RNA sequence: GGGAACUUUAAGGAUACUGCCAGUGACAAACUGGAGGAAGGCGGGGACGACGUCAAGUCAUCAUGGCCCUUACGGCCAGGGCUACACACGUGCUACAAUGGUCGGUACAAAGGGUUGCUACACAGCGAUGUGAUGCUAAUCUCAAAAAGCCGAUCGUAGUCCGGAUUGGAGUCUGCAACUCGACUCCAUGAAGUCGGAAUCGCUAGUAAUCGCGGAUCAGAAUGCCGCGGUGAAUACGUUCCCG
């Protein structure tokens, strides 16, 4: 991956974060039957103001150690070529070979 | 028996039958057939004249042959007329709803011109 | 009327058999009924990764990781026997959780 | 009286063999509401029609996992065995008329590179 | 092979007849592994025959096979015992399926009992293979 | 489509250019990147020329055109034959 | 309430080795036919790929010699494109129907997933789904209806009660946002297609064929890929010709 694709990725996951907050409680008043339609489509409005990037939909997966935006493997957090790597060397705990 | 001026056939159920006038389903059929208090199985050539009367006067409320088509074709060409995508793809004849046209577009573009 | 109960989880079974075996051994040195081990249906999760950089799809590497479980119930404890439980060493590799 | 178990492609099937007038139930149902397919009716009385004892015993199933011809095989193997344990005698002829044996015959895997177990995706010199 | 001799695949005999060639018919009437189907069809049919002349139907389906048998298949071929009527068996099933009774046992009955009278496709394509075939 | 208990939707920088333009009587165009944005009855009679991808189209809302996005009435592709 | 029997769960262990009988082969190698046994002559399957070949593939995972850009070949943003369409080819899915379609009733699995999650039950809607509420961090609650199958009715060889492409209307959900360019639901529409030339592909048994179920990727988006079980065949006389 490029230095400047990482910069990306983490100045949004910065942006999430910061306006995390604020996007529940949003999205709950936006829920609300006992709120009022006025206070609801404040709601709605006030949520299509934030910006882009706090969002978690423009989030994407990366190696960890080489940015590698394809093959991510969630429960290990690394791309397919530092798993392969990572695993026949015995770095990985109680992962094998797998026969049956 | 002459039904929204179509000759539906006799020797088939009621529920069939009613099919071959256009905008009429199994769905709009065994409808009708419930109004007017009639078996899905009943044979057209078993109903009196009343009972193809009152599926007659059913079949009216719901629009089925020429209505219909003259309303499918005013929507067309108002696409058409407007100057929207939708109306674009009809001019060309192609794919109206995303579909790939690099292949497999040949329900809309016909038999396979040679270059 | 209190019944401990011990829940074993691991991805090495012969270390999990190791602690359940000394587990259950100060259980009866400190002197108290125990129930099993009782082995709990083993957790099989497995991967594929490709094992070329580029191109080549068939050419894959199979791998998988297996969670063994164990319940083990000390009935009847005395005094000294929940704190020898505590006063018992930790194991790497090896998660205990006891509940009264 | 008598146990038998009997297992068939992931079928296995619980026995008790009893003296009685020739009753059967499988899970708490007779033969013909338990099985609608004949042959498979047919299979579950192959070893009490070769022994003769078709009314002379009284059979209590129970039968788990498999489908209907994994069932009816591990029945079958279950009333076996415990004709066996009942009457030692009678081994010689079940183990003549097949009903013994073990089969061991179950899924292959599927593989790699593979539509399945063996089927293999077309190929084309160009 | 090339280098062994594969035995033949043994199949066991029916449950309600108990017969060989009467499970190999089953088995070559059988489309994609479905066998209760094709079990319906054959008892059913052999039902249906019974039904109208009272004769055994093992013996029976043995004699129409003995009359379906072919000598040989055009160049003429010396075929083994097993292949005859299994070439039998298959001429029997493509004429009942040609035919137009209601449903399958129903045809395929009335083709068994064509073959046992004489005059059926499939004996007369039997006797067109014959006609093809001592002229060489 | 979007479902209708949200309502439609419209981005609101677009949504002040036309309740300004509307409330004057300015008949300079609104020039606009929302192509997502609905068309509703308030922009009747207005002029947007929205972009294309290299270019902005002018656009003549008419009352058969509310309801549709805007960027239905400008392709972004060309297409002559081959 | 009980029981520890059986089923299963999962660690350890025993077992098969020509082990015995008969004929025969140089008395070599072995080869045939039997009895006990769950299994009898490599028990089935998976991982494991000598020395080497094609200066075969990858500087776009990554590392790295050398050469180039460095007010731009570096960095940030909004819209568009990667989905275009006179055509040609590869790999697949669905059909062309009666061993079938539709409708009513009623059976039998295994392997996986679940707390920014899976959801019993109740209500509303034809429905996608919405609201309330319950259990579960799971051998305990849940996804979950297995489908083909068995019984009954109807359809009677028709481009049809086969087929489900295209198209007009009306909606739901994910999302800041479904125009270009999402999936799914209902009403209407009802295209080619009647078993496919030269030629060419897979498969030797729980296999082919056929039927459904799960997962990684992942807000949403599989006919692909990796798995799981149900039903369950046929034929091999032989190495002359075709390929390595
Ligand atoms: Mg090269």
């Amino acid at each position: 991956a490029k230095k400047g694709m990482i910069n990306r990725e983490l100045k949004r996951e910065k942006t999430v974060a910061k306006y995390a907050a604020k996007r529940a409680e949003l999205k709950a008043t936006i829920a609300n039957v006992n709120a009022s339609d006025e206070e609801r489509f404040e709601a709605m409005l006030k949520l299509q103001a934030l910006p882009r990037n706090a969002s978690p939909v423009r989030l994407r997966n990366r190696c960890g150690l080489t940015g590698r935006p394809h093959g991510y493997f969630r429960k290990f957090g690394l791309s397919r070529n530092k798993l392969r790597d990572t695993v026949m060397q015995g770095d990985v705990p109680g992962v094998v070979k797998a026969s049956w | 028996a002459r039904i929204a001026g179509v000759n539906i056939p006799d020797n088939k159920h009621a529920v069939i039958s009613l099919t071959y006038i256009f905008g009429i389903g199994r769905h709009t059929a065994k409808n009708i057939l419930a109004a007017v208090g009639i078996t899905e199985t009943t044979k057209i050539r078993e109903l009196d004249d009343a009972q193809l009367d009152a599926i007659r006067a059913e079949v009216a409320k719901v629009p089925t042959e020429g209505d219909l088509r003259r309303e499918i074709s005013m929507n067309i060409k108002r696409l058409m007329d407007l100057g929207c995508y939708r109306g674009l793809r009809h001019r060309r004849s192609l794919p109206v709803r995303g579909q790939r046209t690099k292949t497999n577009a040949r329900t809309r573009k016909g038999p396979r011109k040679p270059i | 009327n209190q019944r401990i109960r011990i829940r074993l989880k691991s991805f090495d079974h012969r270390l999990i058999d190791q602690s359940a075996q000394e587990i259950v051994e100060t259980a009866k040195r400190t002197g108290a009924q125990v129930c099993g081990p009782i082995p709990m249906p083993t957790r099989i999760e497995r991967f594929n990764v490709l094992t070329s950089p580029h191109v080549n799809k068939d050419a894959r590497d199979q791998y998988e990781i297996r969670t063994y479980k164990r319940l083990i119930d000390i009935v009847q404890p005395t005094d000294k026997t929940v704190d020898a439980l505590m006063k018992l060493d930790l194991a790497a590799g090896v998660d205990v959780q006891i509940a009264l | 009286t008598n146990y038998g178990t009997g297992r068939r492609k992931t079928a296995t099937a619980r026995v008790f063999l009893s003296a009685g007038t020739g009753k059967l139930v499988i899970n708490n149902r007779t033969l013909e509401q338990y099985f609608g397919r004949e042959t498979a009716r047919m299979v579950v009385r192959q070893p009490l029609e070769l022994l003769e004892a078709t009314e002379k015993y009284d059979l209590y199933i129970t039968v788990k996992g498999g489908g209907i011809g994994g069932q009816a095989g591990a029945i079958r193997h279950g009333i076996t065995r415990a004709l066996i344990a009942a009457d030692e005698t009678l081994k010689p002829v079940l183990r003549q008329a097949g009903f013994v044996t073990r089969d061991a015959r179950e899924v292959e895997r599927k593989k790699l590179g593979l539509r399945k177990a063996r089927k293999r995706p077309q190929f084309s010199k160009r | 092979p090339r280098r062994r001799v594969v035995a033949a695949r043994e199949i066991l005999p029916d449950p309600k007849f108990s017969s060989q060639t009467i499970a190999k018919f089953m088995n070559h009437v059988m489309q994609d592994g479905k066998k209760s189907i094709a079990e319906s069809i054959v008892y059913g049919a052999l039902e249906r025959v019974q039904e109208k002349n009272k004769v055994d139907p093992v013996e029976f389906f043995e004699t129409t096979l003995e009359k379906v048998r072919p000598m040989v298949e055009v160049v003429p071929m010396e075929v083994r015992p097993s292949r005859r009527t299994a070439l039998a068996m298959r001429w029997l099933v493509d004429a009942a399926a040609k035919r137009s009774e209601k449903t399958m046992a129903l045809r395929l009955a009335g083709e068994l009992l064509d073959a046992a009278e004489g005059k059926g496709a499939a004996i007369k394509k039997r006797e067109d293979v014959h006609r093809m075939a001592e002229a060489n | 489509p979007r479902s209708l208990k949200k309502g439609p939707f419209v981005d609101a920088h677009l949504f002040a250019k036309v309740e300004a333009a509307v409330a004057s009587n300015s008949r300079k165009p609104i020039k606009t990147w929302s192509r997502r944005s609905m068309i509703l009855p308030d922009f009747v009679g207005l002029t947007i020329s929205v972009h294309n991808g290299r270019n902005h189209v002018p656009v003549i809302v008419t009352e058969h055109m509310v309801g549709h996005k805007l960027g239905e009435f400008a392709p972004t592709r060309t297409y002559r034959g081959h």
